[PDB]
């Protein structure tokens, strides 16, 4: 509805400061399936 | 003590704390007075010369 | 820069508030990798 918005990213902190976590998480769940 | 005392008892604050709170009034936040404090002291001396 | 900054530390509420589940992450995580 608005006129000349513009494509682009939101860079959303909230999910890097999650993915902080989340990073090493996925490493912990690698750790928990690899044997 | 800057608008306090014109308000109730003066009150007292360090006086470069004072223009990082005049700042604020403007729009500019304040931390672009502590990052150009010692030069923005040069200019208003100069100035006042 | 700045002088007269006074050294101490900030207590950023999105960390302890994620760390009140961090604790319990990785704790659950060995309990199921011991058997
Ligand atoms: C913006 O992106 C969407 C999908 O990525 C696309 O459908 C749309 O045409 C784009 N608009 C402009 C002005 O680039
Ligand atoms: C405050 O001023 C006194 C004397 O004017 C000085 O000795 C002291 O170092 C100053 N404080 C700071 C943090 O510079
Ligand atoms: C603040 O802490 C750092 C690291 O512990 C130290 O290098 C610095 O000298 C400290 N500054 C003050 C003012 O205590």
């Amino acid at each position: 509805v608005v006129i000349g918005i513009v494509n682009n990213t939101v860079y959303d902190p909230l999910q890097p400061e999650l993915d902080s976590f989340k990073e090493e998480l996925d490493k912990y769940f690698k750790n928990h399936t690899s044997p | 003590s800057g608008w306090t005392f014109g308000a109730g008892p003066a009150l007292q604050i360090p006086f470069p704390m004072q223009m990082a709170y005049r700042f604020n009034g403007i729009g500019v936040t304040q931390n672009v007075l502590y990052e150009n404090q010692k030069l923005i002291a040069n200019q208003f001396n100069s100035a006042i010369g």
